[PDB]
RNA sequence: AGCAGAGUGGCGCAGCGGAAGCGUGCUGGGCCCAUAACCCAGAGGUCGAUGGAUCGAAACCAUCCUCUGCUACCA
């Protein structure tokens, strides 16, 4: 459920400032 | 053609164009240029093709990289793979609902013929956001539990905002199926993790069984004349109605009824119903020819109709049957129905209006939502567990299925209730 | 997209083979001690575009250009 979600938040809001 | 219909629902500032253009590649579009004054209100439609280079991602035709134009602050690149051809594994189909509340008929009706769902959540307004618990209740009801969230306006919205909406609407929706659903929080001002959701709707969302054997019934939502403006007299065309077909194998040349029908002139009470019969001119989705229209699939269906059905969007929620079916067309109807106990689509941060709505009164004019009909009618008998509804235009009813029950709150239609047809 | 309207001086806008009009500002001067209203001259002209039939296109003809509008959206 939030694993998916998570993963993917590491993957995305690292590449913003 | 299509294998799946996956639905666009989401409530208002997400943008849609963006998302749109990144999975299928085909605008979402309709009337008015001015193409939204914020998001598509319209039934939009599009098909795209869904391709590997036997990796999880999904490419362009130009597929060694891809460099996106989203905004000229900082250059998105991602990279599907290198070249030398690409696998075909389907051919999908979208179905992009209105985003607006005041629309929820028109959202429900287009919803009702898809096989799975993108929750298009927003991360500027509120966490436990009215819509995003109306679209999945309706959801559940209809017979799909095939739900992708994906989190798609979170470009500027903080890591801390976009964490607690994603849990208190998880939380809120303790009832309703949710779990078992991933929750994808994408860029769509650099559409970033867009090569996962890839991964997610191949993986979440195969084809359901389809019955070919069946008899075709195809459910028309779009109403598209060919002929248009400045037609020539010996160019003549047949009506092109947009459905979906929910079962049969529909064939080219094949004859089609569209049920509910036109009521015959001087009618004195509220029957009687006589169906229309045109033949199929063609059968063509994507932008190839075809010789078939298989069901679990967005076709646009040409058929013998003349220009004045489809001269503007008439033939909305219209049931067809190949030919001579055998579904019954009724004016009144014996709906079994549920309340709700709580007002949905609509809540606040001050928490209103989702206080508890009083029971049903006799001649009150009521939108149900039937199959993918939308007709309005009034409630002629109300006890509890029986209402007997007498409706402005007849309901082909294929199936007793389910129903939708909205009533009118104040300016627009509310959802109040569900219900199965007896 | 096709369809009803328009192409003229800054603006308003007459006009049609043998004519770039008139209204409004514009600027000078006069009347009056002086202004104002007034009067006079002054000042403002690819008459969309592309040509053709022609002794001559502001006018005929065809196209293109545009906004003004239509079934309300055209797989």
């Amino acid at each position: 459920s939030e694993k998916e979600y998570v993963e993917m938040l590491d993957r995305l809001y690292s590449k913003l400032p | 053609q299509a294998t799946i219909n996956i639905g666009t629902i989401g409530h208002v500032a997400h943008g849609k164009s963006t998302v749109v253009k990144a999975i299928s590649g085909v605008h979402t579009v309709r009337f008015k240029n001015e193409l939204e004054r914020n998001i598509t209100i319209k039934l939009g439609y599009a098909n795209a093709k869904i391709y590997k280079l036997d990796d999880p991602s999904c490419p362009r035709p130009e597929c060694y990289r891809s460099c996106g134009s989203s905004t000229p602050d900082e250059f998105p690149t991602d990279i599907p793979g290198t070249k030398g051809n690409f696998k075909l594994v389907r051919h999908v189909s979208f179905v992009d609902c209105p985003g607006h509340d005041i629309l929820m008929a028109t959202m429900l009706n287009g919803a009702a013929v898809m096989d799975a769902a993108l929750l298009l959540i927003a991360g500027n307004e509120s966490c436990p956001q009215p819509q995003t618990s109306e679209h999945l209740a309706a959801i559940e009801i209809m017979k799909l539990k095939h739900i992708l969230i994906l989190q798609n306006k979170i470009d500027l919205v903080k890591e801390s905002q976009a964490k607690e909406q994603y849990e208190q609407i998880l939380a809120f929706v303790q009832g309703t199926v949710a779990e078992g659903a991933p929750i994808i929080p994408i860029s769509a001002q650099l559409k970033y993790n867009i090569e996962v959701v890839c991964e997610y709707i191949v993986k979440k969302i195969p084809v359901p069984p389809r019955d070919f054997t069946s008899e075709p019934r195809l459910i028309v939502i779009r109403s598209f004349d060919v002929n248009k403006p400045g037609c020539e007299v010996d160019d003549l065309k047949g009506g092109v109605a947009g459905g979906s077909i929910l079962k049969g194998v529909l064939k080219v040349g094949q004859e089609i009824e569209v049920r509910p029908g036109i009521v015959s002139k001087d009618s004195e009470g509220k029957l009687m119903c006589k169906p229309i019969f045109s033949k199929i001119v063609s059968l063509f989705a994507e932008h190839n020819d075809l010789q078939y229209a298989a069901p679990g699939g967005l076709i646009g269906v040409g058929t013998k109709i003349d220009p004045t059905l489809c001269r503007a969007d008439r033939m909305v929620g219209q049931v067809l049957g190949a030919v001579g079916a055998l579904p019954e067309i009724f004016t009144e109807l014996e709906i079994s129905y549920f309340l709700l106990r709580r007002l949905l689509g609509v809540r606040t941060e001050g928490d209103k209006k989702a206080a508890k709505v009083q029971k049903l009164s006799k001649n009150e004019v009521l939108m149900v939502n039937i199959g993918s009909l939308s007709t309005g009618g009034r409630v002629s008998a109300v006890k509890a567990d029986l209402g007997k509804i007498v409706l402005t235009n007849p309901v082909c009813t294929e199936v007793g299925e389910k129903i939708a029950l909205s009533r009118r709150v104040e300016k627009h239609w509310r959802l109040i209730g569900w219900g199965q047809i007896r």
